[PDB]
């Protein structure tokens, strides 16, 4: 499904895709980093 | 019907808190009553619109 | 090159002026207040 | 109490010394004058400085930050009274708070 | 009422929603506005303008 | 009645500029009350004897606000720091005049220092609002720190 | 070496005895045994400071002083900056106005000082208000420097917590403290817990 529509919008705007399925595999949370007092953006959301 | 927001005396800060809106009757949504005769202000649960 | 430079630059005379002036004007606003004290009289004597 | 201050002054300043006399024994003086017609640098870079860091004292430790805090204080929280006078509650520890009331 | 709200003026309560209200002897006069008097009063009185 | 406005210039040419255009400045608006009178302190090198030149020869004739300049003949070396440092201990207002190095333009350290020059982040700001007018918009930001 | 010891009419006000700081053997086991001299100071300023450590300097020749005094003034420690940095005199202050921090210090410069930086003064107060239940608030700074690092701080460390704090209003209050926007800005604080950052007087 996805695919189709982003053929249907690389037509219909203008420029060429480098598809690449993401590397982690979690959908994307917030969560603190372990051994520290921060957080951060996991999973896919965090190649965004 | 409705106060015209008179300038306080010269120069005091411009209101950023009151702004305009419009709105459509429709069935379920946006219902028009009138006013009711007890407590002749509006019900609890309403907002006046002229 | 494109280089940039302030049009008046190392004009000591003109900037001099204009401070004096600004002071001036200053000092014309501040002296008519409900309450003025003189500056210190001098480094050393006090500590306020 | 501020003899202990002086004294731990004393013994932070005396370490640094040593270390430095440790690492060489060059140990410069001081400077030809505060004021005057001077206006060469004198020192090499500020003769000692990294050795004035990270230095303890027999037993509690204190190591200066680069920006010029501890990084292990003595923090207490105080309050005032009926009496006008800021007494104590609690204290700051490793991290732990452990307040008395 | 000129002295009072002259010193309610050098105050928060004098913005654009603080709305004031007066009886008819604080605007007795009509033609006689004071300068402290804010642009948006309230106040009922006897008519003269008709009548 | 009477007030001084010092300053710390450059040479002596520049010393009458400043008299003169005080003198000038008192004709304008000189119905009584205000007589405003002047100063006059030239640069010196080092930095000890300049705190105390500055602390000895104006904060001994009450002043309101000194007014500092860049030395003529040396580099950048003898920044007016001494100045801004002994002023803002009593929170006396100073004017700088040619001074740009954007370590100032901070309130953290240096309270009260106004100057009337853009330092030089006016330049980015230029450098931008050029950029749409010539319509370029992928850029690299080259610079020393 | 020559350290030089200057406080002046604290607590401590033995003076005569306060000569007993490594005055004695103490524990004089470490190498390079050094001579202590005091001195008794009232009054401070710029050029009174810059005199008496330069007459110390041209003297007996100090491999560092550790200052301290009694007054609140807080650009004592910028003074005490500028002389070290162009004198090479490793200076450090302990008790005083020469101990509150403000603001950084040139690379340069050798002058150390006995306290805390604001995040830690920060993180304290956050943990004492989480301690008592007291987790909602508002922050009402002036505009002395140093504010916005303040503002900030608390702000992320609200913002990176689990506990549920409620930041009710942010107040940046300033121009002078009688006009009506002081006032109309300070009756918003309907909370029951203030954070105030402000200099003494203000």
């Amino acid at each position: 499904f996805c695919i189709d529509l982003l053929i249907k919008l690389a037509r219909t705007m203008n420029f060429t895709y480098e598809v690449h399925l993401v590397a982690d595999g979690k959908f994307g949370t917030q969560e603190r980093v372990n051994n520290s007092n921060k957080k951060e953006w996991n999973g896919m959301m965090g190649e965004l | 019907a409705v106060w015209p927001r008179y300038k306080s005396f010269s120069d005091c800060e411009p209101d950023d808190n009151h702004l305009s809106i419009v709105t459509l009757e429709e069935a379920p949504f946006v219902i028009v009553e009138d006013i009711d005769p007890l407590t002749e202000t509006c019900v609890r649960n309403t907002v006046p619109c002229r | 090159i494109l280089g940039l430079q302030l049009i008046n630059g190392k004009n000591e005379s003109a900037h001099i002026s204009d401070a004096v002036g600004v002071v001036a004007q200053a000092v014309h606003e501040l002296l008519e207040k409900e309450n003025i004290t003189d500056p210190p009289r001098g480094c050393v004597g006090n500590t306020n | 109490s501020l003899e202990a201050r002086v004294r731990d002054g004393i013994g932070i300043l005396t370490t640094a010394a040593s270390s430095m006399l440790e690492k060489f024994s060059y140990i410069p003086e001081a400077k030809a004058s505060c004021y005057g017609q001077m206006e060469r640098p004198e020192v090499p870079m500020h003769t000692l400085h990294p050795f004035m860091v990270n230095v303890t004292w027999d037993g509690k430790d204190l190591s200066f930050t680069e920006e010029g805090y501890q990084v292990h204080p003595r923090l207490v929280v105080i309050v005032l009274n009926k009496d006008r006078e800021w007494e104590k509650v609690g204290k700051w520890e490793n991290h732990t708070l452990s307040l008395r009331h | 009422a000129v002295l009072i709200l002259s010193e309610a003026r050098s105050l928060g309560l004098t913005g654009y929603d603080f709305f004031w209200i007066v009886p008819s002897l604080v605007s007795g006069n009509t033609e006689l506005i004071p300068k402290e008097f804010p642009s948006g009063l309230i106040s009922v009185s006897y008519d003269d303008w008709d009548y | 009645k009477i007030v001084n406005i010092g300053a710390v210039l450059s040479t002596r040419k520049h010393e009458q500029m400043f008299r003169e255009a005080v003198n000038q400045a008192n004709k304008r608006h000189g119905s009584w009350k205000i007589q405003l009178n002047a100063t006059s302190v030239t640069h010196k090198p080092n930095a000890i004897q300049m705190a105390l030149s500055v602390c000895e020869d104006l904060i001994s004739s009450q002043v309101y606000a000194i007014l500092v300049s860049h030395p003529p003949t040396p580099n950048d070396h003898f920044t007016p720091t001494p100045v801004s440092y002994t002023a803002g201990f009593y929170r006396i207002p100073v004017l700088g005049l040619t001074t740009r190095m954007s370590i100032y333009s901070d309130k953290s350290i240096h309270l009260s220092f106004l100057r009337t020059v853009p330092p030089y982040s006016h330049q980015s700001s230029v450098w931008f609002e050029m950029m749409r007018v010539y319509s370029w918009n992928h850029i690299i930001l080259l610079v020393s720190d | 070496l020559n350290i030089a010891v200057m406080l002046g009419h604290s607590h401590d006000v033995t003076e005569r005895e306060l000569r007993t700081l490594w005055g004695p053997e103490q524990a004089a086991g470490l190498p390079l045994d050094v001579n202590v001299v005091a001195l008794l100071m009232n009054r401070t300023d710029p050029k009174s400071l810059i005199t008496h450590v330069c007459d110390l300097m041209s003297g007996a020749r100090i491999h560092g002083l550790v200052f301290g005094d009694d007054t609140d003034q807080e650009a004592v420690a910028q003074m005490l900056d500028f002389i070290s940095s162009h004198t090479f005199v490793p200076i450090l202050g302990i008790h005083g106005g020469a101990s509150m921090i403000m603001a950084d210090k040139d690379p340069t410069s050798t002058f150390f000082q006995f306290g805390a930086s604001i995040q830690q003064q920060a993180t304290v107060m956050l943990k004492i208000m989480q301690d008592y239940d007291w987790h909602v608030f508002s922050l009402v700074t002036t505009i002395f420097p140093g504010y916005r690092e303040f503002i900030s701080f608390v702000k992320t460390t609200v913002d990176n917590s689990f506990v549920g704090w409620d930041m009710q209003n942010v107040i940046t209050l300033d121009t002078s403290f009688e006009d009506a926007k002081t006032q109309v800005q300070l009756k918003k604080i309907h909370s029951s817990v203030i954070l105030l950052y402000c200099s003494k007087d203000e």
